[PDB]
């Protein structure tokens, strides 16, 4: 049997940014 | 603030495949939430209390991949459905929730938020319910309070004609229970 593998995430903590340039 | 959440892929199809034979994964970790998957499926684990959980239903006594080989894991709990693994290095955990609150906020595979009030130990109805498809690969995820704090876990999905209304969620203090 395979091992659970990371393929993604979902982050919480980032907070509103102005997208750079 | 207002809780807000964004997804990032890191692996496709044949990676993970690979590593899931090797249980070697040498990519660094970020977030709370993991998306996570087997052979046959993907679903989410959230990291509480330096531990990242999920369901059993869909991990059942897997390993997980790390930097270092397979990794066992800590907690199994087949009757509360809830398996935990030391939380990755780099992941960041969340902190259970203190304030009783009863508007949840379920976090979803697509990182999207969606409320969900309170109504019982272990279950919750959706305030616009969505079809099934959309909160398929959701289970293992977080119910957050308003503060952004761990009320529960996205356990399984109560749907009628292929929309759900309501979700049944394992709670925090199963969790803690789980861990003496
Ligand atoms: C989680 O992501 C659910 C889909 C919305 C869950 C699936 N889990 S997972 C981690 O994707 O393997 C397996 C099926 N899921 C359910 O919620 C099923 N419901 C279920 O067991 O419901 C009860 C009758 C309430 C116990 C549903 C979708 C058929
Ligand atoms: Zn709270």
């Amino acid at each position: 049997k395979g091992s659970v593998v990371i393929v993604g995430r979902i982050v919480l903590s980032g907070k509103p940014a102005i997208i750079p340039k | 603030a207002p809780i807000t959440a964004y997804a990032q892929q890191t692996r496709g199809l044949l990676g993970c495949i690979i590593t899931s034979l090797t249980g070697r994964d040498k990519n660094q970790v970020e977030g709370e939430v993991q998306i996570v998957s087997t052979a046959t499926q993907t679903f989410l684990a959230t990291c509480i209390n330096g531990v990242c959980w999920t369901v059993y239903h869909g991990a059942g006594t897997r390993t997980i991949a790390s930097p270092k080989g397979p990794v066992i894991q800590m907690y199994t709990n087949v009757d509360q459905d809830l398996v935990g693994w030391p939380a990755p290095q780099g992941s960041r955990s969340l902190t259970p929730c203190t304030c009783g609150s009863s508007d949840l906020y379920l976090v979803t595979r697509h990182a999207d938020v969606i409320p969900v009030r309170r109504r019982g130990d272990s279950r919750g109805s959706l305030l616009s319910p969505r079809p099934i498809s959309y909160l398929k690969g959701s289970s293992g995820g977080p119910l957050l309070c308003p503060a952004g704090h761990a009320v529960g876990l996205f356990r399984a999905a109560v749907c009628t004609r292929g929309v759900t209304k309501a979700v049944d969620f394992i709670p925090v203090e199963n969790l803690e229970t789980t861990m003496r």
